[PDB]
């Protein structure tokens, strides 16, 4: 698998259409790199039309990676609002978590990003859910004294 | 009124580490020298134990023996903290969970002493079972890729990293290392405080055929990422 190689190279490189003419000439859309990172991982970090093309021909939208990171929990990390969306429109599990500590809602609300919270919700995150170090989205708002966040959360 | 210590990695930088350890009493100490090339993201450095057997295996001390030598790319140079910090340095502090084992705790100085990039650490272990996979010395000689996940902390002027590293087990399994790492600034100087992003790093462990002391021979190469915006 050299075709899938070069496309987790162009999905890192952000080249649209590279990722194109490599998935029609017959690419693994879920080729795997050696910390389990798929092409949809990369380009959860910020290239949209990436992750739209990838989703529209077959990608793994809950891959885990061997952290337990899911591309969701990539584009909540990174701050990237119409990632979550179209990654949710393609099944994301709104509440995964198997490994990684931590739900997308957690580590929305550890940086501050009230649109992606909201949308998570719209979505069916669980509130209650707690991390790896006991707390919801709720306490995580409180301890960064964000009470535009703990109003929302409740 | 901005730092310029990015300059300061244009080319080849000769590094000297020194480390100070106990771990469940056992006291060693290790150097290492070797220099890095930031343009590639590059570290090459041998390290010895200078007082006997090290007590621990190297792997478990591959993260605590330089971030300053990441590449970031020319699209993300604004979130480049270590070299920000330089030449005064940064302070680096973690804490390592050895899963179902003891711990590290770390806190090292990483600073320009003349032309030399110089990483002194202190590392204290406590509560390892001596038939466990690091004072039992079980784990593989060898090294995996990794994520290393950078977030601002501002508070502290300095950066907060998270990342899990994973050491093979002879004969099956893997040990899990959890990170947890604080980096401040030493200097009053202004630094550059990033947006959530991540470093993907390589390690290759080898050994000198001419050494008798215990060593270890790292060649890692290391390159910023996931900032987007500007490519």
């Amino acid at each position: 698998s050299d075709l899938g190689k070069k496309l987790l190279e162009a999905a890192r490189a952000g080249q649209d259409d590279e990722v194109r003419i490599l998935m029609a000439n017959g690419a693994d859309v879920n080729a795997l790199d050696e910390v389990g990172w798929t092409p949809l991982h990369l380009a959860a970090w910020g290239h949209l039309e990436i992750v739209e093309v990838l989703l529209k021909n077959g990608a793994d939208v809950n891959a885990a990676d061997i952290d337990g990171y899911t591309p969701l929990h990539l584009a909540a990390f990174s701050g990237h609002l119409e990632i979550v969306e179209v990654l949710l429109k393609y099944g994301a599990d709104v509440n995964a978590d198997d490994q990684a500590g931590f739900t997308p809602l957690h580590l929305a609300a550890i940086f501050g990003h009230l649109e992606i919270v909201e949308v998570l919700l719209k979505n069916g995150a669980d509130v209650n859910a707690q991390d790896k170090f006991g707390k919801t989205a709720f306490d995580i708002s409180i301890d960064n004294g964000n009470e535009d966040l703990a109003e929302i959360l409740q | 009124m901005v730092s310029k210590g990015e300059e300061l990695f244009t080319g080849v930088v000769p590094i000297l580490v020194e480390l100070d350890g106990d771990v469940n009493g056992h006291k060693f100490s290790v150097s290492g020298e070797g220099e890095g090339d930031a343009t590639y993201g590059k570290l090459t450095l041998k390290f010895i134990c200078t007082t006997g057997k090290l007590p621990v295996p190297w792997p478990t001390l591959v993260t605590t023996l330089v971030q300053c030598f990441s590449r970031y790319p020319d699209h993300m140079k604004q979130h480049d903290f270590f070299k920000s910090a330089m030449p005064e340095g940064y302070v680096q502090e973690r804490t390592i969970f050895f899963k179902d084992d003891g711990n590290y705790k770390t806190r090292a100085e990483v600073k320009f002493e003349g032309d030399t990039l110089v990483n002194r650490i202190e590392l204290k272990g406590i509560d390892f079972k001596e038939d466990g996979n690091i004072l039992g010395h079980k784990l593989e000689y060898n090294y995996n890729s990794h994520n290393v996940y950078i977030m601002a902390d501002k508070q502290k002027n300095g950066i907060k990293v998270n990342f899990k590293i994973r050491h093979n087990i002879e004969d099956g399994s893997v040990q899990l290392a959890d990170h947890y790492q604080q980096n401040t600034p030493i200097g009053d100087g202004p630094v550059l405080l990033p947006d959530n992003h991540y470093l993907s790093t390589q390690s290759a462990l080898s050994k000198d055929p001419n050494e008798k002391r215990d060593h270890m021979v790292l060649l890692e190469f290391v390159t910023a990422a996931g900032i987007t915006l500007g490519m």
